[PDB]
């Protein structure tokens, strides 16, 4: 039911992971900021489809499949997930 | 736990279980079975013998090197008890006879020995102690060696509390005494049956099916203080029994009528045999009581087995009583008896 | 792609020699349980033949059909003749082995096996 | 006490300190009744309803790439970065750093040889801490 | 040389005995372990330590081909005594 | 003739090995590291394949290791990685690969030992 | 002069090479890679397909009267994709030579039979099914003659653990001989022997 805490996987240098790497250097900074006590463990992988785990109260796990999708983009998938 | 009777292996032989047993009946017809089935995984089986070490010989196999070790005694003789039940485990003891001896009567061979057993169990420190009954062992009873039972049963968990009863019914075999003695009623040209077999029923369990309840006995961390009824399914009616041995044994079938007191003065003239006898007073009586129901007890299906019918496993024995122009001959063409739940 | 063909030229024609094969034992496993004394019956011995079948029904390539066609009828061949004696034939039916569990508690129990 | 295998015993995922995931494999099977590690909570799992869902070790390699994709990639390393993320919001707390000198716990060589439980059980090792402070 | 166990059971000389409550016992009874009582341990120090001139001496069984393989110890030490490796014996110089 | 198969090879059932050790069974693909005791490499340049290690435990009688599988002693050499991945799947078995670990061309000079203001000088010989 | 190394009559190294050229260009269908070792013995490597017209060949052929098959061997290599590689050994009885003649094969990839050509073949020809699982075309028997009636394998494939998967014991709940899987009771001990250091330098196989 309430979130616990979210992970974000991305490639380094994968063009499909464009708008994932620019989400970071700038909304990354705020959100920690708003919500100081929910991990976000964002891992860097080498090849793998950008995802955004979500984990809830219980054994439970919502997945995103955000490929290619704007910086901007996921800013609105991740808000989601909070509310 | 020491740590050489921790299990190890896949199961099977040059295997350990930590079942280190003594088995005192290994010599007898039940007792192949049971070493078997502790030797067929990794068991170390000791087995007490008084016979010749002929008899024994046919039991050094189903053990892998040196998981059978055999020590002599005498069951009058105590302090040869002791020794053989010292480092054990388990103590599975399967000792009895369906005839008096010169030495040893019923109360000498179902009473005495499992108190000797049970008593140097206890003192010697066995975790468990499986014993073996007959199902028709009540007190109130006719044949002397299931009263006899009735006190053994009572007096070995009043000396060693917490063991297993194991209660099975008639078993039937290969080397039984069961199919093989109806099926060797064809020497006489007859069957001699009390009231044709009818008002008597017979519930057969087989040796394997009570084999490996005995070795699971000493597995399961429950059934540590319970009393079990091995019975077996399709309780047949002796008539329908016997005229299904024939069935099998392509013989003949020829019942008729005759009085249990001179079908047992009969049986009592085969009793004076110096070697071992047909047919006993005793044997008589236990052929024609009606087994008792298994509800109050928990059963083959309580402890992981499953039950064998008769009509499965009844050519495998009653084969070598068949003559040439009958040996070929298949399951297909008995007609197999009629279960009974009278 | 591009592999010669052994007695299969597809999928479809091979798996007439099996049925000509299930045809040649299913006509034979009530001969063999007379002619050797077997203690079972023929209604449970075609049962596992059938189940030796399902063993292999998983394959597709026709040169490994072909092979096991191939296996089978020698399998056949020495149970047509009693080269192989009620040992072999009652070797199928495994009547000893423990039945190996498959629940995963039960593994862990017993064994360190995965 | 639940007994788990060591190191020697089981095949298992360790990163080092670079991030690089390495994979020990089975040299001996532990003694006695103890099972390995993850086998335990697996089986701990189904005794209750929590059932979980992976069954053997192939499966849980699996689960491990959802959590973390790297741990399952063995022997490579992955060019971390977005240290200047980290650092901002390191700057953002009002902690000082406390007033008393800091001291490494291994000054000296007999420290070195005591610092974990096989170490600690060892015979080996208890000679040479013997032998280094005589 | 040989000591008897708490148990009552006979130690080798490799020190192995079985414990009091072992399954593994059951073999000796009606049997008997056997241990071999000639010691190696003992036998080997009840040697007299040899006495040599030079500060290097050869060891081998001492039937030459029936012996074992030529080897040279040093005798420099005075705190310890020389030991041939393959055969216990021990050699001292002065 | 010629036939059509997009059918990955697949010969598990002919080969005859129990179904207990191709499902669970576990192969490695690897080069086997040079003993580090002997500055040798020949042991290398062969492409081996073990199987996953099993238990193994002390014979009650006499100590010996006994063990309950057959496939733990068997070894196979292959020239190159390729050629074993493709046994490995055409035998049915799962498989994992290390990578070659060949050692880095290293810069040894004899002249470094004697240096007038570098620190690589030896302080003895 | 050299008691130690072998003499080496090179006579023979010249005749024998002569003839595997003559045998290469009277055969070209077929005949891939002749060679000649140290030890002075041919090596004719020949196509699959073209077994019974080089075996028939080099049996009639009057310069070339190879009529006793001395063995059908098989060599297993798992890392040559062509796994089996059948081995034919001939002899003359007329000209004093021996010739061997290979071919490849696989475990799909059957060879054809040559019982037509040397009858001898025949047991060896099922030796080879029985013991690699060589399928053969044409023959007519074409039975195990080696492992036992119940076999699910083919013992010399090197993927064979040597131990086997099966062992034989007696049982008396079913009173005849049963089959479990083996649980040995010392396993073998196998042997890294393998010397780290070039024992040959002159079969070098550079990187
Ligand atoms: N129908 C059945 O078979 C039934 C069997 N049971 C029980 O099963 C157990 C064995 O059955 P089964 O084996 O068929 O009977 P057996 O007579 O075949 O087994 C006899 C065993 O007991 C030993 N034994 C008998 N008397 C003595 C004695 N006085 N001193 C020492 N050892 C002795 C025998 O040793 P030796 O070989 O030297 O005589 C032999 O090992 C018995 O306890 C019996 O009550 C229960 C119900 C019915
Ligand atoms: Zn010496």
């Amino acid at each position: 039911l309430g979130l616990r805490e979210i992970r974000v996987h991305l490639c380094q240098r994968s063009p499909g992971s464009q708008g994932v790497r620019d989400f970071i250097v700038q909304r990354y900074v705020e959100l920690k900021k708003a919500h100081p006590n929910l991990p976000i463990l964002i891992r860097e992988c080498s090849e793998v489809q950008p995802k955004l785990w979500a984990r809830y109260a219980f054994g439970q796990e919502k997945t995103v499949s955000l490929n290619n999708l704007s910086a901007d983009e996921v800013t609105r998938a991740m808000q989601n997930v909070l509310s | 736990l020491h740590h050489a009777v921790i299990p190890h292996g896949k199961g099977g032989r040059s295997s350990v279980s930590g079942v280190v047993a003594t088995v005192f009946g290994a010599t007898g017809f039940l007792g192949r079975y049971v070493v078997n089935h502790l030797g067929r995984m990794g068991s170390q089986v000791i087995i007490p013998y008084r016979c010749d070490v002929y008899d024994i010989m046919h039991l050094r196999l189903m053990g892998d090197l040196g998981q059978l070790t055999f020590l002599e005694w005498d069951a009058r003789d105590k302090d040869s008890i002791r020794k053989a039940v010292q480092h054990s485990n388990v103590v599975i003891n399967l000792i009895g006879r369906e005839w008096e001896t010169r030495n040893f009567d019923f109360e000498d061979v179902f009473v005495n020995i499992p108190r000797a057993i049970a008593q140097a169990s206890k003192e010697a420190g066995v975790e468990r102690f499986i014993h073996v009954s007959h199902l028709n062992a009540s007190m109130k009873s006719s044949s002397k060696s299931l009263r006899s039972k009735a006190v053994g049963e009572k007096e070995v968990r009043s000396v060693f509390p917490e063991a297993i009863i194991i209660r099975p019914s008639d078993i039937f075999g290969r080397e039984d005494r069961f199919l093989n003695h109806f099926a060797n009623y064809r020497w006489f040209l007859a069957v001699p049956l009390v009231s044709l077999g009818f008002k008597t029923v017979k519930q057969p369990v087989y040796v394997a099916d009570v084999s490996k309840g005995i070795v699971n006995a000493t597995k399961d961390p429950d059934a540590v203080g319970k009393t079990f009824a091995f019975t077996g399914p399709n309780r047949y009616l002796l008539f329908h029994l016997v005229k299904y041995i024939f069935g099998m044994t392509h013989r003949t079938f020829i019942p008729y009528p005759l009085p249990l007191f001179v079908y047992s003065w009969i049986g009592k003239l085969f009793g004076l045999s110096p070697f071992e006898p047909w047919t006993t007073k005793d044997k008589v009586e236990r052929i024609h009581i009606s087994d008792v129901m298994p509800t109050d007890l928990p059963g083959l299906e309580d402890l992981g087995v499953q039950p064998t019918p008769l009509e499965l496993k009844s050519i495998e024995v009653l084969r070598r009583h068949r003559t040439y122009r009958w040996l070929s001959s298949e399951i297909e063409e008995t007609k197999p008896a009629k279960t009974v739940n009278y | 792609t591009s592999v010669k063909p052994i007695f299969s030229r597809d999928l479809n024609e091979a798996k007439r020699r099996v049925r000509e094969l299930y045809r040649a034992w299913y006509r034979e496993v009530p001969n063999t349980v007379h002619l050797m004394q077997l203690d079972i019956t023929v209604k449970q011995g075609r049962d596992k033949v059938r189940e030796m079948f399902m063993k292999n029904a998983h394959v597709t390539d026709p040169r490994v059909v072909d092979l096991l066609v191939i296996k089978g009828k020698m399998e056949l061949q020495e149970t047509i003749k009693v080269w192989k004696q009620r040992t072999h034939v009652m070797r199928f039916f495994h009547e000893t082995e423990t039945p190996r569990p498959k629940d995963f508690l039960s593994k862990f129990y017993m064994g360190h096996d995965p | 006490i639940l007994p788990g295998a060591a190191y020697t015993e089981k095949s298992a995922t360790y990163v080092n300190t670079e991030g690089r995931a390495q994979q020990t494999k089975v040299a001996v099977t532990p003694p006695g009744l103890a099972r390995e590690d993850w086998k335990i909570i697996r089986a701990l799992s189904e005794i209750a309803g929590i059932t979980l869902p992976y069954d053997t070790l192939d499966q849980v390699r699996n689960r491990l790439e959802e959590v973390s994709p790297n741990l399952v990639r063995y022997d490579d390393i992955e060019e971390t970065n977005y240290f200047q993320q980290a650092s901002e919001l390191a700057k953002l707390v009002n902690q000082e750093v406390l007033a008393d000198p800091l001291v490494p716990p291994q000054l000296t060589i007999k420290d070195f040889y005591m610092t974990d439980s096989i170490s600690r059980a060892s015979q080996t090792m208890a000679k040479c801490v013997k032998a280094v402070t005589e | 040389g040989v000591q008897v166990s708490p148990s009552g059971e006979k130690i080798t000389h490799t020190g192995q005995v079985y414990d009091e409550k072992d399954y593994r016992r059951v073999r000796f009874v009606d049997r008997q372990k056997e241990v071999n009582e000639n010691f190696a341990i003992d036998l080997i120090a009840q040697q007299p330590v040899n006495e040599v001139e030079h500060r290097i001496i050869a060891c081998d069984g001492g039937g030459g081909a029936l012996g074992h393989p030529k080897v040279y110890i040093n005798l420099d030490k005075e705190t310890k005594t020389g030991t041939c490796g393959y055969c216990g014996l021990q050699f001292k110089q002065h | 003739q010629l036939i059509t198969v997009d059918e990955k090879l697949d010969i598990t059932t002919l080969t005859g090995v129990p179904e207990e050790h191709i499902k669970t069974r576990k192969v490695r693909i690897f080069v086997p590291a040079r003993n580090n005791m002997q500055s040798g490499v020949n042991n290398t340049k062969k492409w081996k394949m073990e199987f996953d290690t099993r238990e193994r435990w002390e014979n009650p009688l006499m100590g010996w290791a006994s063990t309950a599988d057959p496939l733990s002693n068997m070894v196979l050499t292959f020239s190159a990685k390729e050629d074993a991945i493709a046994f490995a799947e055409k035998n049915g078995w799962s498989y994992d690969v290390e990578e070659k670990k060949v050692p880095k061309p290293k810069s040894k000079s004899y002249g470094a030992n004697f240096s007038w203001n570098k620190r690589t000088r030896v302080s003895t010989k | 002069k050299r008691p130690t190394v072998r003499p080496r009559s090179d006579v023979t190294h010249k005749q024998l090479s002569a003839f595997g050229e003559y045998v290469a260009e009277i055969l070209p269908k077929y005949v891939q890679q002749v060679q000649v070792s140290c030890l002075d013995e041919l090596e004719i490597c020949i196509h699959p397909d073209g077994v019974i017209p080089t075996l028939t060949f080099l049996r009639d052929h009057t310069n070339a009267q190879f009529k006793s098959l001395a063995d059908l061997t098989a060599v297993d290599v798992p890392t040559r994709q062509n796994r089996f590689e059948i081995v034919y050994n001939l002899l003359s009885l007329r000209f004093n030579s021996r010739i061997r003649v290979k071919t490849y094969a696989d475990e799909l990839t059957p060879i054809d039979s040559i019982v037509s050509v040397h009858i001898a073949a025949n047991w060896y020809e099922r030796e080879v099914w029985d013991m690699f699982g060589v399928f053969f075309f044409n023959h007519p028997d074409l039975r195990r003659i080696l492992t036992d009636y119940g076999f699910e394998g083919h013992p010399f494939r090197k993927d064979f653990p040597l131990t086997g998967y099966v062992e034989l014991r007696y049982d008396d709940e079913v009173k005849r001989v049963v089959a479990e899987p083996v649980e040995l009771a010392q396993e073998f001990r196998k042997f890294d022997l393998n010397s780290p250091w070039e024992a040959f330098p002159a079969y070098r196989q550079p990187p």
